[PDB]
DNA sequence: TACAGATTTTATGTTTAGATCTTTTATGCTTGCTTTTCAAA
DNA sequence: TTTGAAAAGCAAGCATAAAAGATCTAAACATAAAATCTGTA
């Protein structure tokens, strides 16, 4: 019985405590660039232990 | 030092601003190559362009604003409590509207004193809960707590408070005090026994609530509680003003 | 792979109870039992953050090593195998 | 000085309605008088029908709690979305003390603070209908001293919020009083979350201590929607026959309330109220809800409902149908506003029909009466029934077609000026950011004149190389930045505009002049920036780079 | 003046709110090497 | 269609911020006997 805001604010929580802030352009970052350049990469090598 | 990053605004340029910059990209520049600036000269350039530089648009802008005071006027008479919010201090406007405008509206509405208005100034870091709710006792004089309501170690500010919510839920619809609360979101008044204190004050329908804040983050302060009781219309006056009252309490030097 | 029954979280929650009532484990860095009552007073009214995370996040500690273990789990038991890496 | 202090009084020194005159200011002050007191007629019809929803919500819930806490264990009562307001009552049963606990989070910082308080308001309780000491010893020994048995009621408010450790070894004491025969416990939990995630922090011998009689109640008001309805009925019969409600407004009741879960009726309270007022206070047509005011019609009434657009497509209707010229120009009326102010408008009665309809003859309560009425008045009340598979053979039955009415848009609750959104649920760091970002539409742009022309006030233009900046901003380069934007002729010649100071005068034929003056103005915004939360120093005592902190429309 | 009763003074115990300092751990900066997508031929 | 090359990634080492709490103080809250002050008598 939490609001939809609510359990939004919830996963992005999760998602912030357990993802480091180093790639989240390279899961999030979607939109038209008119300026060139480049965004992250992403995660080289999966690390073995379940954050 | 404009970004090379191809966004500026939401979470895309949230992300593509917090990249990394190597050493050798980085710059090396200190304040000891700046020019340096006594206290004096300080004082004199800011008191000169805090007066003369944009006045005029700032004084036709406060006379725009003027014409919502009968419509704040309403909305506190409604039982809304007022939140002001915008660049600039808001302290001149809060203390004209209050008390050079709305405590004679109130008094003349209500038939000889005007209504008495009480300033806290929550930019002070010195503002304390317990001095305000002693001006709020001689001010408004609440039944004291019996026994059996001190119950055991609790606050006893808040239980009178409580006590006074169950006294003046049977009274009459007067405005009896004017609260008025320059930067609620101020370094001590932000507490949560401070905004608990003020919020529970906000319920009573006889005291008036006016506030103002600064930080762009002072909706972080409301749960769904404290909204439910501080019942806040709001209110955008951005001016531009100086703020130099408020500054008075931190060091412009650093 | 080389039968036992797999139990589940909800389940192995109370046997981790009673492993840490049992004082098999031990919480990180916890005192205990404070040496006055001045010091028990002060700790009795501070709260911890142990208390406020979940429970599958606590950091523990063993009070028996595993070589301790493998010295006292006899060798006709299915699971001493495991008593080494 | 008053500004240097902590608080003060000022007993204004005192040298009638808030209502303004509308019409350009040609409304007469008996038209504003008028508005005003049917403004608080409305107002009172609808408060008092909410106060008695209120009250019947008490009444309701406390006889729920008495039923199911009666009729070697404790009594365990689960109320789910409780928010721990409601006053629970006990009966009196003789022989036997019914004495109910009250304990919070802040009463509760250990175990032997919950016993003392426990203990001490037992003892009171008892005493009020020799010393003690107060712990469980006051327990064992209550028939000896006051000759009845014990039935106490511990009701623990915001079980969220209490230390879950403190709360198991209570109950785990609490366990203790169970060997006394005259002693009966009943707990009353006020579960905020759920109770999944309440016995994830309980353990487990506490929870199969809990499990031989407990009772789950929901007790929030967004259950059946049986409260909500109630006050969007009391206010569709304040409104009925003299204001409509626009899909709009009702859309935007039902996004506002589905963000709010614990407190849903007040923010529904609040939203009504403040499109009531805004209505009587904007519009002059709101006289014109009572039939006496006919007569009070003026020239700027009609040229403000001329330009409805009903009676746009009305008169081009007319237009159409109707070849002879003459009489399209009689109408292009006073006469004929008058006649269809008095419609019944039966949307109102015909949702009451369909709503008591589903809840007392198909036994169907799961219903929203504002999404219901929404669908009513979008025109797709079949496409809300054809869900319970029920009202199928009652399809055509409950038809209904929208009428948009002649004139209702001066008489309507809307949302298409922002108002409700800007003063109820503002996008308040964004307009922050808006405001220093553009500036001006803020300040006005009058045509120290140039200077005020071609140079942006202070914060703004510290505001555009912030947003443009990187996350770390080195504040010597950001102090160089802002000078270039800076006029360096025109900011001198304005600094010795003033004969008469003269020390500003003295500092403006310094070779380092124009530096320092825009050096102060930076570092006064750079200050007021780190006031407002903008940015922030990351550090103690070099203060030479900062960090952006706030981005514009996140 | 006499004296019961109310208030003050002095003295101490109970509980909560907050400050300061210590110990251990997270976190960010630097520097050198390695992978990877996009601007250009 | 390549290509190459600068942006991104990664990690070892280290200086430093900061979390957690041990220890303590002071204010709010609470009680209580002896002395002292008040109001009648």
């Amino acid at each position: 019985d939490l609001s939809i805001i609510s359990k939004y604010l919830l996963i992005a929580s999760y998602i912030c405590s357990y993802l480091e802030p180093r790639y989240d352009a390279s899961i999030f970052s979607r939109k038209t660039r008119i300026i060139q350049g480049r965004a992250a990469y992403g995660r080289r090598k999966k690390k073995e232990v379940n954050p | 030092t404009k970004s090379a990053s191809s966004f500026l605004d939401t979470f895309e340029g949230y992300f593509d601003q917090r990249k990394i910059v190597r050493t050798n990209a980085k710059s090396r520049h200190t304040m000891s190559m700046a020019p340096d600036v006594t206290r004096e000269e300080f004082s004199l350039v800011s008191n000169f362009f805090n007066e003369n530089f944009q006045k005029r648009p700032r004084q036709k802008l406060f006379e725009i604003q003027k014409k919502m005071f009968p419509q704040y006027w309403f909305e506190l008479t409604q039982g809304f409590s007022l939140l002001f919010y915008g660049v600039g201090s808001k302290r001149n406007f809060l203390e004209e509207f209050a008390i050079d405008y709305l405590s004679p509206k109130i008094a003349y509405s209500q038939l000889v004193n005007s209504i008495p208005c009480l300033i806290l100034n929550g930019y002070n870091p010195s503002c304390n809960y317990r001095d305000v709710f002693k001006e709020i006792t001689d001010l408004l004089v609440p039944a004291e707590l019996t026994r059996s309501e001190t119950k055991y170690w609790g606050n006893h500010v808040i239980l009178q408070i409580q006590k006074m919510i169950d006294f003046y839920k049977n009274q009459p619809l007067d405005i009896k005090l004017i609260l008025v609360v320059h930067n609620l979101d101020g370094p001590s008044i932000r507490k949560n026994t401070f905004q608990t204190m003020l919020s529970f004050l906000s319920v009573i329908r006889q005291i008036a609530i006016v506030a103002s804040t600064d930080h762009i983050y002072a909706p972080l302060l409301w749960d769904n509680m404290k909204a439910q009781n501080y019942n806040f219309v709001f209110h955008d006056i951005s001016n531009f003003e100086p703020s130099t009252v408020e500054s008075t309490f931190q060091d412009v030097m650093k | 792979s080389r039968t036992i029954k797999l139990w589940l979280k909800k389940d192995v929650k109370n046997v981790w109870e009673n492993l840490v009532q049992l004082d098999f484990f031990t919480e990180k860095s916890a005192v205990g039992l404070r040496d006055n009552a001045t010091a028990a007073f002060y700790a009795s009214n501070y709260q911890f953050q142990g208390t406020m995370i979940p429970f599958d996040l606590r950091s523990y500690q063993m009070q028996i090593i595993l070589q301790e273990l493998r010295r006292i789990i006899p060798k006709s038991n299915m699971y001493y195998s495991w008593t080494q890496l | 000085a008053d500004a240097q202090r902590s608080h003060y009084t000022v007993y204004p020194s005192l040298p009638h309605i808030p209502f303004v005159k509308l019409l350009s200011g040609k409304e007469s002050e008996v038209n504003v008088e008028k508005r005003w007191e049917l403004y608080h007629q409305l107002h009172s019809h609808f408060h008092d029908q909410v106060d008695h929803i209120i009250d019947n919500i008490e009444a309701d819930l406390k006889a729920e709690i008495s039923d199911l806490l009666y009729s070697r264990c404790f009594n365990t009562i689960f109320l789910l979305g409780s928010d721990s307001t409601t006053k629970i009552e006990l009966k009196d049963e003789s022989s036997r003390y019914n004495v109910l606990i009250e304990l919070t989070p802040k009463e509760s910082p250990n175990v032997r603070m919950m016993l003392r308080r426990s203990m001490y308001k037992l003892y009171s309780a008892a005493d009020a209908e020799n010393d003690v000491s107060y712990d469980l010893s006051l327990v064992e020994n209550f028939k000896r001293l006051f000759g009845k048995d014990l039935a106490m009621v511990f009701n623990f408010k915001d079980v969220d919020s209490i230390n879950f450790n403190t709360l198991d070894n209570f109950i785990i004491l609490l366990k203790s009083a169970f060997k006394y025969d005259h002693v009966k416990i009943s707990l009353i939990f006020n579960i905020n979350t759920n109770l999944s995630n309440i016995e994830k922090n309980l353990r487990q011998s506490t929870i199969r201590l809990l499990k031989r009689n407990y009772h789950k109640l929901d007790v929030s008001s967004n259950k059946g929607f049986k409260y909500g309805n109630q006050i969007f009925q009391s206010f569709l019969d304040t409104v009925d026959g003299k204001l409509n409600l626009s899909d709009r407004f009702v859309e935007f009741i039902l996004s506002k309330m589905a963000n709010n879960t614990n407190h849903n009726l007040q923010l529904l309270t609040k939203m009504l109220d403040y499109s009531l007022m805004s209505y009587f206070f904007q519009n002059a047509f709101s006289v014109f809800i009572d039939p006496v005011n006919v007569d009070f019609l003026n020239d700027d009434y009609l040229k403000i409902l001329s330009r409805c657009p009903t009676f746009m497509f009305f008169v081009e209707g007319l237009i159409k149908q109707h070849a002879p010229a003459d009489e399209i120009l009689s109408l292009l009326l006073e006469e004929f506003f008058v006649e269809f102010l008095v419609r019944e408008n039966p949307i109102n009665g015909h949702a009451k029909f369909v709503a008591r309809f589903l809840e007392e003859e198909l036994n169907i309560t799961n219903f929203n009466l504002i999404e219901l009425y929404h669908n009513l008045l979008i025109g797709k009340l079949d496409s809300y029934l054809d869900r319970w598979s029920a009202c199928k053979e009652y399809k055509d039955r409950l038809h209904f077609e929208p009428i948009d009415t002649i004139f209702q848009e001066l008489f309507t609750l809307d949302n298409r000026s922002g108002l409700l959104t800007q003063s109820i649920f503002p996008s308040y760091k964004s307009n922050i950011e808006d405001n220093l970002l553009s500036w001006e539409q803020v300040l006005p742009s009058l045509d120290s004149g140039d200077l005020d022309k071609i140079m942006a006030p202070v914060l703004g233009q510290l505001f555009k190389l912030y947003r443009e900046a990187n996350m770390t901003i080195n504040i010597y380069d950001f102090y160089i930045a802002f000078r270039e934007t800076l006029p360096k002729e025109e900011i001198l010649n304005f600094i010795r505009k003033d004969p008469s100071n003269t020390k500003l005068l003295e500092l403006a034929e310094t070779p380092d002049a124009f530096d320092k003056v825009a050096l102060i103005l930076f570092m006064q915004a750079i200050f007021a920036f780190e006031n407002m939360g903008l940015i922030k120093f990351q550090s103690t005592k070099s203060y030479d780079l900062v960090e952006k902190c706030v981005w514009r429309g996140i």
